[PDB]
Order: C-alpha cells, then sequence, then structure tokens
C-alpha cells in the first residue's frame, strides 16, 4: 500500500471544497484504514489514484527465467528418492484404506462433508487415499518419462 | 466327437479314405489339415528326435513322406533332424533385455497418465 498525493490549497478549500481537485481525472479518493492515516488526509491533501505502465517488452524481461531450466525437467530423477516417496505413500495409504472400508458401509447420503464429520476428520477418506496416490502419481511422472528420454536423446 | 476331445489316434479321418461314395477326395485336403497342424507344433516341442519317432506322431506313412512334408515346415532340410531351431527358443520367457525397444516408450504411458490431473 502506497498513495501519491498532492496539496490542497487554504483558499481553494473554502471557495471550492476538496471535491474541485476530483473533477476532470479519475477521482479515486483512498482510505488508508482509519487513525491518523485518515484524519490526517482530512485535514492536509487530497489522494489520488495509482496506474501501471507497462509495455509488453518490459513483460518480457519479467517472464524470462533460465537456460537451466531446460534440462532441469528432463533430469531423470533418482531412484533413490523416488522409493522414498513411494515407501512414503504406500504406508499412509494402508492407515486410511481401513477408514475407507468402514466408510463405505454407510454413504448412502449425499452432501460429502455430512460423510467428512461420520468418517472422521476434515475431508473424506476416499479424498485422503487419492491425494497420497496422485503425490506419487507426479514423482512418477517425471520419472518414468524422462527415464526412456533421456536414454534415447543422448544415444 | 474325438477332434474336440483332442484325441487324434481316434479321429477316423486316416482311415475313411477306404470307404468312400466319392468322399475320398474331401477326406484327403481335410487330412492334410490335421497333418499341418500337428507338423509346426512338434518343431517347437523338442530337439532332434528320431526319424522313426517323428513319422510316428507325425501321421506319416514312411520316412519318405516325411522328409518331403518336414522340409517346407522348416525342420529335417536334410537327412538329419532340425527340430531343434525352433525348440530352443520356446522354452525361457523370462529372458529378454534389448531394455529401450522392450519398455516400448514409456513417454507414451507417462503422457496419457499425466493428462487428467
Amino acid at each position: 500500500v502506497i498513495d501519491a498525493f498532492r496539496l490542497i490549497n487554504a483558499n481553494m478549500m473554502v471557495l471550492g471544497h476538496e471535491p474541485r481537485q476530483t473533477t476532470s481525472n479519475l477521482g479515486h479518493l483512498n482510505k488508508p484504514s482509519i487513525q491518523a492515516l485518515i484524519h490526517g488526509l482530512n485535514r492536509h491533501y487530497y489522494s489520488i489514484t495509482i496506474n501501471y505502465r507497462k509495455n509488453e517488452l518490459e513483460q518480457k524481461m519479467l517472464l524470462n527465467l533460465h537456460k537451466k531450466s531446460w534440462m532441469e525437467g528432463l533430469t531423470l530423477q533418482d531412484y533413490s528418492e523416488h522409493c522414498k516417496h513411494n515407501e512414503s505413500v504406500v504406508k499412509e495409504m494402508l492407515e486410511l484404506a481401513k477408514n475407507y472400508n468402514k466408510a463405505v458401509e454407510e454413504e448412502d447420503k449425499m452432501t460429502p462433508e455430512q460423510l467428512a464429520i461420520k468418517n472422521v476428520g476434515k475431508q473424506d477418506p476416499k479424498r485422503h487415499l487419492e491425494e497420497h496416490v496422485d503425490v506419487l502419481m507426479t514423482s512418477n511422472i517425471v520419472q518414468c518419462l524422462a527415464a526412456m528420454l533421456d536414454t534415447v536423446v543422448f544415444k | 466327437q474325438y477332434l474336440m476331445e483332442g484325441s487324434y489316434n481316434k479321429v477316423f479321418l486316416a482311415k475313411g479314405n477306404i470307404p468312400a461314395e466319392s468322399y475320398t477326395f474331401f477326406i484327403d485336403i481335410l487330412l492334410d489339415t490335421i497333418r499341418d497342424e500337428i507338423a509346426g507344433c512338434i518343431e517347437k516341442a523338442y530337439e532332434k528326435i528320431l526319424f522313426a519317432e517323428a513319422t510316428r506322431i507325425l501321421f506319416f506313412s514312411t520316412p519318405k513322406k516325411m522328409t518331403d512334408y518336414a522340409k517346407k515346415r522348416g525342420w529335417l532340410l536334410g537327412p538329419n533332424n532340425y527340430y531343434s531351431f525352433a525348440s530352443q527358443q520356446q522354452k525361457p520367457e523370462d529372458s529378454t533385455i534389448p531394455s529401450t525397444e522392450l519398455a516400448r516408450q514409456v513417454i507414451e504411458y507417462a503422457r496419457q497418465l499425466e493428462m487428467i490431473v
């Protein structure tokens, strides 16, 4: 939060009043909360708005990343690290699996949030299992794609 | 009945040549089909086996008929059995790694999978 202002003359206030600065321009008048800031604003100045200038070229500079990111994605994720993730995913899944099993006996009714209180905790146990399956899926996607891809291209 | 049961011995098609109205012709083409089916399989089956053993359950009448018939099939090109080429290929199913070739484009399966999420 930043503001720009312009001074207002003492003679201007009495005759003109502060809404005269507002004419023939954007005319947005800012409130920067209550307290000293607002009170001081009113007694002193007229606050006017901020717009940003931009240019296409200016954007293009900002968006630019790295040469190195080009190979980064390609990179064949270690089996070791993957295995750590795989172990982590199957263990959470087993714990939740039970919950999933009890949960399906009921759940004849719609409204998924109610099913979350019943099966216990925020979010359904079916959704918890999927979340874990998906995280593994993401690790797997980089590794397998990368595994074939790397070998063929350098070869 | 015989052919469905898988008792090839029992068939009554390698002896249905003798009684005929004019059937003998049909019986012969059908017989030739029976002989082929067995003939290719036997190659895979076992390595260099006797000539006599290779006439017996090849539904042949003589070693001379077997020599010519076997040769077209790819075994017994010479006067010595060549069952051995074919037989050896079948037995180990769990040994074969050309690796990249066998993986069969991991990239494609991955790409199908990723897209939904």
